[PDB]
């Protein structure tokens, strides 16, 4: 669903744009990951774990 | 000869009337054409604003 803004006055004179960001905006490959790399932005481990 | 002549004056008037008919058509097509200009604008910013 790419942001294809109009840039000219004729066909194919557009530019695409993309955005992706949320809580789960941490490390990853295709998805973020499970226990790591998604919650490290959502649920930072420094709870009692870190000790 | 005389018949031809009077029909030639009438031929001049005929073609003038034809020009006028056309001028009516050309005012109409002029306004239609300006409409299509406005439409084209609306399609271009429909292009961007679709994103």
């Amino acid at each position: 669903k790419n942001l294809v803004f109009q840039i000219g006055a004729n066909a194919t004179q557009q530019i695409s744009v993309n955005i992706e960001d949320m809580g789960a905006d941490a490390l990853g490959i295709k998805e973020a990951d499970g226990s790591i790399a998604a919650l490290h932005s959502v649920n930072d481990l420094d709870v009692t774990k870190f000790a | 000869m005389r018949g031809q002549i009077r029909g030639l004056e009438m031929a001049s008037k005929n073609s003038q009337d034809g020009i006028s008919l056309i001028q009516t058509a050309e005012g109409a097509l002029t306004e239609t054409h300006a409409i299509l200009q406005r439409v084209r604008e609306l399609v271009v910013q429909a292009g961007n604003t679709g994103t």
